[PDB]
Parts: structure tokens; sequence; C-alpha cells
């Protein structure tokens, strides 16, 4: 079974470079073309270029001559895609795609893209790793009752209630990437009105890439 | 060169999709289709116009001529709500182009009103000379809403940080907004207000310093 | 490639030669930018080096193939070379003369 | 450069090709040494390598 | 190319006429066979020639 399986994240500041692996199964290597495509957060595909494995001929887009380099092996089955001087712009996931869908006509002869790896997320971000800072959203039946996870970098972050005890009634927002770079969320839980001052909460925030932990008791004002 | 494609589209279960893919002379480039669904990588579903490569459904097919393409699903249902890209090779700069994708969204439930809880700054964030509140807002389906804080009726843009819409476990959306600021500005008025507008419908919510 | 005749007769040989509406055809189809064909027999012997010429569309179509033809007489043997760009014979004709006649352009 | 017959007539179209006696007048007039023209219609095909002849 | 006299390679013969004040130059770096002896002639005119062993 064909399959692409490329290389794991990576964080880079501005002027740093990258390089990309996508390693092939299930087919002979040097068949068909790799292509690399690369799509931005919320924004849609753009095609960077093809290699041919077996002769090593390219073809990179216009956007990307010179900027980028475009590898294979052969021997481990396995194509590169190294970019440089990075930029804020150029954060986005990197796939690339087998040219394996073979011409009908010598009218439109070209290889399409058949299978996909999975994709290689890289950001590109000015920040260094920080730790939130964390601070508890009080209570106004059952209550509202949070906690803010400010102003930290990069994701993830987990946070958990009562060291898990609590599970039902938590939300946990997704993070808004402010301007600054840094992350921020929140996560609140519903709990009855009357086990306040007899019952004590707790929220668990972790941030492993700081190694950051954190517990706040979140009581009333 | 370009390719037209239609930024959102929406469908009801069991109808016909139908996409369009614009460009000059695409009839006799033979196109083909990618489904995207979030936070998974493109797939193949249509080549060469019509055909599909091995475990499609065969509900899905197209057509092309003259200067559009068209992608075509028989009998929607609802795990095809997802982005669909038509791309083609232009031999003139040896080029292989996309479209800007669309946005399908199959509509299999009704209409839900947000949820909005606000909550003022902490003691602990001004006592280090901060302050943030927190427009959280949740269970709305359209995963489409429009944030818009106030202080004291006079409206607020800067130092306001509002995410995009997020399916959660129950298929609706949700999404949240922050408006950090001094707290000086946060005693300077005696209440901010969150009002949060979705399918025309607008809910609010107000905060009070103690 | 090459064909040595030896059916007493002489060999009608017809190829041709692809000349492409755009570069990226080129390099797709044939892998190279410089593509030559040569042809070669002792009564016949020619050399291309098809350009990129981007043609009104004729069957919708702003490429071109030109076709070329020669007679090759028992004994002789014609030999094709080329990195691209060619039409290679499959069926040649291997036929005896006769003389003088002519065609015909009539509905009758 | 190309020219479309839109004329609904036949269109006679001449042109040269120069040979120059030195190389000197060869880089001067043109900046190469390796010089080629192509002419290309249906019913017409042909290429130049113009080299230098005294 | 097939063995004609026991020899696989060719050579292609060419010539021209060169009328008087004209100059004719050669120039190459390989594969030349270079004339030895040309002919000064008058033309004359409107003959045929003859293939018989009488």
């Amino acid at each position: 079974e064909v399959q692409l399986v490329q290389s794991g994240a990576e964080v880079k500041k501005p002027g740093a470079s990258v390089k990309v692996s996508c390693k092939a199964s299930g087919y002979t290597f040097t068949d068909y073309h790799i292509n690399w495509v690369r799509q931005a957060p919320g924004q849609g595909l753009e095609w960077m270029g093809w290699i041919h494995p077996n002769s090593g001929d390219t073809n990179y887009a216009q956007k990307f001559q010179g900027w980028v380099t475009m590898t294979r092996d052969t021997a481990i089955s396995t194509a590169y895609m190294e970019v440089n001087g990075l930029k804020s712009d150029d954060t986005a996931v990197y796939y690339c795609a087998r040219g394996g869908l073979e011409p009908r006509s010598v009218d439109y002869y070209y290889y399409g893209m058949d299978v996909w790896g999975q994709g290689t997320t890289v950001t590109v971000s000015s920040a260094s790793t920080k730790g939130p800072s964390v601070f508890p959203l009080a209570p106004s039946g059952t209550a509202a009752l949070g906690c803010l996870v400010k102003d930290y970098f990069p994701e993830p972050v987990t946070v958990s209630w009562n060291s898990g005890a609590l599970t039902s009634g938590v939300h946990t927002f997704p993070a808004v990437l402010q301007s600054s770079g840094l992350y921020s969320l929140s996560s609140v839980v519903t709990v009855p009105s009357s086990s306040l001052g007899t019952q004590t909460y707790i929220c668990n925030v972790n941030h492993k890439p700081s190694n950051t932990k954190v517990d706040k008791r979140v009581e009333p004002k | 060169s370009v390719l037209t494609q239609p930024p959102s589209v929406s469908v009801a279960p069991g109808q016909t999709a139908r996409i369009t893919c614009g460009g000059n002379d695409i009839g006799r480039k033979s196109v083909h289709w990618n489904q995207q669904k979030p936070g998974q990588a493109p797939v193949l579903v249509v080549c060469y116009d019509s055909d599909r490569p091995s475990g499609i459904p065969e509900r899905f097919s197209g057509s092309n001529s003259g200067n559009t393409a068209t992608l075509t699903i028989s009998r929607v249902e609802a795990g095809d709500e997802a982005d669909y890209y038509c791309q083609v090779w232009d031999s003139s700069s040896d080029h292989v182009i996309f479209g800007g994708g669309t946005k399908l969204t199959v509509l299999g439930q009704p209409k839900a009103a947000p949820s909005v809880t606000l909550f003022p700054p902490s003691s602990e964030e001004l006592q280090a000379n901060k302050a943030t509140l927190v427009c959280l807002i949740s269970d709305f389906y359209p995963g489409a809403v429009t944030v818009a804080w106030k202080a004291d009726s006079s409206p607020v843009k800067a130092g306001v940080e509002t995410t995009t819409p997020s399916k959660q476990s129950n298929n609706k959306y949700a999404a949240s907004s922050y408006l950090s600021l001094t707290p000086e500005q946060w005693k300077s008025h005696r209440s901010y207000s969150c009002q949060v507008t979705h399918e025309g419908s607008t809910v609010e919510k107000t905060v009070a310093p103690t | 490639k090459s064909y040595a005749n030896n059916k007493e007769k002489e060999v009608l040989v017809l190829w041709g030669v692809h000349h492409p509406p755009n570069i990226g055809d080129q390099r797709a189809l044939y892998h190279t930018e410089n593509a030559y064909v040569s042809v070669v027999s002792s009564h016949y012997s020619r050399k291309f080096t098809p350009e990129i010429a981007k043609r009104p569309k004729v069957r919708d179509r702003e490429g071109r193939i030109n076709y070329y033809w020669t007679l090759l007489e028992p004994g002789d043997t014609i030999i094709f070379e080329a990195n691209g760009n060619l039409i290679a014979p499959r069926y040649a004709f291997a036929l005896s003369r006769g003389f003088g006649s002519g065609i015909i352009n009539s509905n009758a």
C-alpha cells in the first residue's frame, strides 16, 4: 500500500532554515514525481514544485525559485525539501505528493498527484518559549468558574480540573494567537452554586514546551 | 494564470452538491479534485474530470467544458463537509495551479443561538498591573459569528483579540474574544460589554468593577 | 534503431517530428530542451532540431507534427536516432513500383 | 514577434539575414557570437545560424 | 553503415561553379576532403550523355 511518511514538526525563528523529509513506501520510489505543496493557516494550497527521483530533474514554481532546494536519495526512498531565509509568512504545513496519475493523452501530458504525506507543520515565529501566566476566573443552582492561561508560546497547553476528577462540564476553548505572537486561552467548568465554599476547585495547567506546571484555586471574589 | 473557485457552498443532505472551477480553456486541460477535511491531509476524489480512484463512492464525479469545470457530489451526506480544491497543469509556465478552494457546508441541524459567558479581570491580574476581559462563546451553528466590545456604549477595537469558530463535541461551534487593557481603563467605566451577533440575533453580556 | 531491407523490393518508411507549443510540454514528454532526430540511409540523410512553436489551433492543437517519408531500396539499411520528439514508424510498406499514372478527384 | 493574417488574402513577407565579414562587426552589432534566427509558419519553417564570412 | 566496398563509413561528394572574379572559401576543424585539382572550363550548351557499348 502506497504511503508517504514525513518528518516531524519544526519551530524556527526568522532567518533559520528547515529540511523536511518525505519517505515513500509501497511502490518503486523512482517511477513517479515527488511534488511539494504547502498550506498556510486558514488559506489554500500553494504548489511549490516537483523533483523526479529517477532523473533528479526539478521544476520549481516562480515564488519559490532560489529560496528552496528539493533533493532526493533513492537509496532510502526519501525526498527532501530545504527552505532557507525563513519568515513569519512561511509558517505553514508542508505536504509531499506522488505524481502517480499517469497521463491519458499527449494533449495534457501531466502526472497528477495520487498520494499525500500527512503534512509537516513548520512554525516561524520570533517568539521564544514562554510559559503561561495563570489567573483565576471566579464565579458570578450552578456557577461559572474557570482559568485564564495567558501569554504562552508555543502550543500546546493542557488544562484539567481537580486533577481529572471533574471531566463533564469542562469546556476548554482553543487558544487565540495574539498580535504579539503569544497565545492565550481559557477553560471553564460548570458546577453547583451550593458546593462553593464547601468544595475546593483547582485548574491544572501544563505547558510542557516550557516545562511549566501550575495549579490555581478558583475562589469567589 | 488563476483558477476561480467559489469560497463557500451551502447544501442540504440527499441533494446534489455542485461546485465550480473557473479558468481559461480549462475544458482541454482535464481537472483533478482534492478533498481536505479539517485537521487532515488532502485526498484525491475525482481524477480526469469524471473518474475516481479506487475506494471512492460512485456519487463523486464531475464534468469539464469550455471555461468551466465542475465537481458533482450526488446523494450528499454529512461526512462530505470539507474543503474542495481543483488543480490543473499549465504547460505555458509549466506550473501546477490550484483554485482558492471551497468550503462545502452541509446543513444537517437547526440554527442555534450562542451562549455567552463574560469574566472580569481577576484580582491577581490587576494586582500585577494588567487587565483582561474574557468573553466565551459556545453552542451556535453556522460557525459564523461577529464579536463587538463596548465601554459604556462606546465601541472598542484596539486591544481586542478574537478567535475563529471551532467545532465542539456536539457539532455546534464556539469561539472566544479577549479584551486587554489597563486597570485605569478598567475603573474609568462602570461596565464593559461583549456583543455576539449570530445570523442577525445579537446576544450581550456586561460586567462591572467592584 | 535500424532496419535492413531484405524483401527484394523498395520499402516505404514514414515518420514524424513533434513541435510542441510550449516548453512545459517538451519537458513533460521528452525530458530534454535540446532535441535531435537523425534519419540516415544511403539515399536519404536528414537531421532535425525541433524547436518550440506555438501555433493557431487546428483541430484544437497549438502544436504540430511534421511528416516525412523515404524509399529504402533492397540491401540498404535505415537508421533512426533520437533523444526526443520522434514519431517512430510502426508499419512500413514493402512495394514494387509500377509506373506512369495519376490521381482522380471526383464523386462518381 | 508574430503577425496573424486577417486580410483574407495572401501576405507576402520578406526579411534578411546578415553575414558580417569580421567578428568585431558581429559583436558590435548584436553582442553575441552564437546567433540564431527562426522563421515559422504552417507552410514555411526555417532556422538560421549565420556565421562570419569575409 | 552497411559495408560497401568493405567500408562502414562514407564520403558525401559536393561541387559548385565559381564564376570569374568570385572567391570560394573553405573552413573546417575536421572531416574535410579538400579539393586538389579544379577545372577551369567554358560552358557549351544543350547536349546529353549516351550509355551504350557501340
